[PDB]
């Protein structure tokens, strides 16, 4: 107690415990100081991590994986806290999956047919074309899939029919 | 008992799960042993007296 | 561990027979950081290692007071003849049941054991598990492709300013 | 993992100046703190670099990936600790009692082997689909399918050129193989940090060899020759030297500790969205198109290798 | 790409408070290792 | 606001009739800080 030591001594001796006490009291305010700052570092992480969630990830629509919610993201809001933020990530996660043959590429006249977008399935008999992240059959035809050179190099190959719009339209 | 120790180590009387350090054990030495070299020189009191 | 005083120096520590080759006019040790490492005793022409005396961390490993009562605790790095009990790399653990199931760890010990309160019920210590095994039938002409899906709303919590 | 027993290293075995020292308070309760708090961030740091699949896949006996050869980055049944090729080579690439201590790490090195083995049994057999949701199988060659159409080049390209791509592929992982076995300063970074602090707990050490002003470092011997009112001043001036260093190394762990804690959150969020996925961001994945990346243990650090989709003959 | 000179700032030109000041050990050495480091990660962002 | 020294216990601040429920015995209370909070009168059988 600083207010003892200045009623119990005289200043020639009251002037090193008080120095004693200053030393002691200034090391303690730096410690503190130095803890503040560092720990305020660590704020402005998250807080740049924060506000680079709030920008690509409520005002847009993030592709980074996993950076915006497991699985594929599909949206945020944003809500505050006490000191913080808190993310509602929505996102969507496939469930009920299903076993398939599966082939590269079908041969059709000697020609190879690729798909657009998705990919060719088979259900134990015949062939599809459905979208890859949601089990959608289509039947192959050439507006779902596209030429490229011919299926001697392709790897996987498998017959079937690529059906042909135009062909009964000029029939008919 | 230990369950004491963390509770005044960490100025509560009511602790939360997880694993605190309290204090150390430290084996503390049984007794306590002198070695010097062989006393062989000798001052010739012998000599006086 | 005795508390011991050759020719100059002092110190605590507990003396074992070495397997140095001290010159003949070397007299007191040093490791490389400044440290005594070992010496010469002045009557026996025998060079003895001073290996500290064991200590470390008594860690006290509880349940929420809230639930119970019932701690155990963790001599860090000492064997369990110095001091149910298990020997564990982190050291000497008493009070702990050690079970050989392994469940996702609650109060972590160290070196892949973990530590918590289960059942009739007691403090139980397992090397915990990363998770439940599986195994994908992957073959070279087989997909597999979702029929349904679900929409998740994960929480996600990030501080962004102090007092 | 470091700790320091402040009490044990101050006032090593010495009634008096423990005495002495307890009259500064709660240092040592603020210098602990911070020191547990730092091992359990290397903990968290850890945990979430590595532990972000919920199971553990394993890669089934047949190796029918297409061409593709993963047998340097699959965990191999007969080594030391299920580790791979690659990973034993960073891990032989990278190379007491004053009451310092190491406490060990949460997850031993088995452990993170066995979660680097889960994300690159998913990334190989599943693709990206095991990190939003259940593992989905497909052939291999179809997944790179997948990423060729994510780079802006039709799949086409793929099946016409899938041995050359394979070969290339193994061609590449091969050089990373040579390169690693060879140059020992590749892994540096990892390397760095552990001397770093060793040199800091040496240097902490040694400060334990400094007058400070006393008349001798051994505590014992001012307690032994001078009379306690000046042996008394004598060991002040030693507590305040000695936990004036402990300070200044505590102080110093905390920045690379930040340092490292940046490190991690980069390392996590790259294994996010360059193994779990296929990243999009230039020069984020390896310089060129980014096709898949593939995780390795190290001590204490985690080594991407990076596929990538370079162009190389222009008209 | 500042450089503290500990010895020269705290002791200017005087063998007594130099013989003093190295009674503190590497009070001064690992300032100007630290000192260097940052110039170095100066260089080093700037390349980067 | 005064200059106070109850009994050689020195301080500066405002003194302020208490409600705090002293016990018969107890002759001062402190404040966490270790400074002194309230004071009994020495002359009066008052607690402020
Ligand atoms: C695979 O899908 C095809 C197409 O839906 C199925 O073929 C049809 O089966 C229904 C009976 O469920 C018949 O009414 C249609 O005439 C069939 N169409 C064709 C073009 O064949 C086929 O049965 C399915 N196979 C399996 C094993 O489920
Ligand atoms: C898809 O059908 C064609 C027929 O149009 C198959 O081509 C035949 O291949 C055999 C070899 O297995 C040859 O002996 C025949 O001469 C080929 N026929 C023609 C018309 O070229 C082709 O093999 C089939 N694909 C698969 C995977 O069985
Ligand atoms: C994948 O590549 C490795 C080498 O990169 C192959 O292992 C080699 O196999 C040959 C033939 O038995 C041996 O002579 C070499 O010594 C092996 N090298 C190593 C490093 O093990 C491996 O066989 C390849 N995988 C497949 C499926 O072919
Ligand atoms: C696909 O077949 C495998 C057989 O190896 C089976 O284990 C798996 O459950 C099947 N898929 C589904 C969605 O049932
Ligand atoms: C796929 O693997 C089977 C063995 O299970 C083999 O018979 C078949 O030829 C393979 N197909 C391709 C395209 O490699
Ligand atoms: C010291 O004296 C003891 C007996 O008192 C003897 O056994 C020993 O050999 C002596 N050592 C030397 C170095 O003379
Ligand atoms: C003198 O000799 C006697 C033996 O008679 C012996 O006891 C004594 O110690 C000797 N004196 C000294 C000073 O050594
Ligand atoms: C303590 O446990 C009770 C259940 O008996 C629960 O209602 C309460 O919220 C718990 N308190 C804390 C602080 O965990
Ligand atoms: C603990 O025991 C093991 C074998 O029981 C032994 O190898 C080890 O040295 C012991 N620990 C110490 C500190 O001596
Ligand atoms: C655990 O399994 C081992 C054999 O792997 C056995 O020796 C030990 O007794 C078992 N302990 C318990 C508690 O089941
Ligand atoms: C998808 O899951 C929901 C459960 O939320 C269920 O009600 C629905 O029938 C499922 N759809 C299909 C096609 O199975
Ligand atoms: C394209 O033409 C420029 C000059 O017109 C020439 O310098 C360049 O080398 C050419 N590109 C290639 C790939 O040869
Ligand atoms: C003297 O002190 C006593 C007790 O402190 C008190 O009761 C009394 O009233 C005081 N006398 C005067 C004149 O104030």
């Amino acid at each position: 107690v600083l207010n003892d030591i200045l009623s119990r001594l005289d200043p020639p001796e009251a002037e090193v415990q008080i120095d004693r006490l200053i030393t002691g009291r200034l090391q303690s305010l730096q410690t503190y100081v130095t803890q503040q700052l560092i720990r305020a570092a660590e704020i402005r992480a998250s807080a740049n991590l924060a506000a680079t969630k709030m920008s690509e990830c409520v005002l847009g629509q993030s592709k980074r994986v996993d950076f915006c919610g497991k699985g594929y993201h599909l949206m945020s809001f944003p809500q505050s806290a006490p000191h913080g933020v808190v993310f509602l990530h929505v996102t969507y996660v496939p469930a009920q999956e299903k076993n398939f043959t599966t082939a590269p590429a079908i041969c059709h006249d000697g020609k190879a047919h690729f798909p657009r977008e998705g990919v060719f399935v088979s259900n134990g008999t015949h062939w599809f074309v459905t979208q890859r992240n949601f089990y959608e059959p289509q039947i192959i035809t050439t507006d779902n899939t596209f030429v490229s050179g011919n299926c001697d190099v392709v790897i996987g190959i498998v017959n079937n029919t690529v059906y042909d719009p135009l062909q009964p339209e000029l029939d008919s | 008992d230990p369950l004491s120790e963390t509770k005044c180590t960490l100025k509560s009387f009511t602790v939360e799960k997880g694993i605190y350090q309290t204090s150390n054990f430290r084996v503390q030495p049984t007794e306590s042993i002198v070695r010097f070299p062989n006393i062989t020189n000798l001052c010739p009191f012998g000599e006086v007296f | 561990c005795v508390n011991f005083n050759f020719n100059g120096l002092t110190g605590t520590g507990v003396l074992t027979e070495s397997n140095k080759k001290f010159l003949p006019f070397q007299q007191f040790g040093r490791d490389i950081a400044d440290t005594t490492d070992a010496v010469r005793d002045p009557q026996t022409l025998e060079i003895l290692d001073i290996t500290p005396c064991s200590f470390g961390g008594v860690s006290v490993i509880t349940p929420g007071t809230n639930t119970s009562n019932q701690v155990a605790v963790l001599y860090q790095d000492v064997n369990c003849t110095e001091v149910n009990v298990f020997q564990t790399r982190a050291g000497c653990l008493i009070g702990a049941e050690h079970v050989n199931n392994s469940y996702e760890c609650d109060i972590p010990i160290g070196a892949g054991i973990c530590a918590s309160y289960q059942t009739s019920q007691s403090i139980i210590a397992y090397t915990m598990s990363l998770g439940a095994e599986n195994s994908v039938a992957y073959s070279n002409n087989s997909i597999a492709i979702p029929t349904n899906f679900t929409i998740s709303v994960t929480t996600e919590i990030l501080p962004v300013s102090m007092t | 993992k470091t700790s320091v027993d402040c009490t044990m290293y101050i006032c090593g075995d010495s009634t008096e100046c423990s005495n002495l020292l307890l009259q500064y308070g709660s240092f040592c309760t603020q210098l602990n703190r911070a020191l547990t708090g730092i091992a359990v961030e290397q903990d968290k740091n850890t945990q979430e670099v590595f532990a972000q699949v919920k199971q553990i896949y394993k890669t089934p006996p047949i190796k029918d990936f297409g061409g593709f050869n993963f047998s340097q980055i699959l965990p191999d049944p007969s080594k030391p600790s299920k580790r791979s090729f690659i990973e034993d080579l960073l891990f032989n690439k990278v190379t007491k009692f004053n009451g310092l201590t190491v406490l060990p790490p949460l997850l031993t090195d088995e452990m993170i082997a066995q979660y680097t083995s889960a994300l690159l049994a998913g990334t190989i057999t599943s693709g990206w689909t095991f990190g939003a949701g259940a593992a989905l199988q497909i052939p291999f060659a179809m997944q790179m399918a997948y990423r060729f159409n994510g780079i802006g080049v039709t799949q086409n390209v793929l099946y016409e050129n899938q041995k050359l791509i394979a070969n290339q592929f193994n061609s590449a992982i091969g050089k990373i193989q040579d390169s690693l076995s060879s140059t020992a300063s590749a892994l540096g970074k990892l390397q760095d940090v552990v001397n770093q602090n060793a040199q800091a707990l040496n240097t902490l050490v040694k400060q334990l060899s400094s007058n400070f002003g006393a008349i001798s470092s051994v505590l014992n011997d001012i307690l032994s020759r001078l009379d306690p009112p000046e042996a008394e001043v004598q060991i002040d001036r030693l507590i305040t030297g000695r936990l004036q260093s402990l300070q200044t190394y505590v102080t110093q762990q905390l920045i690379r500790a930040a340092e490292i804690r940046a490190s991690a959150n980069l390392a996590a969020t790259k294994m996010s969205e360059c193994v779990l996925g296929q990243s999009k961001r230039v020069d984020f994945c390896g310089k060129g198109y980014h096709l898949m990346s593939f995780p390795q243990s190290a001590p204490h650090g985690v080594v991407f290798l990076h596929v990538t989709y370079v162009p190389a003959q222009e008209k």
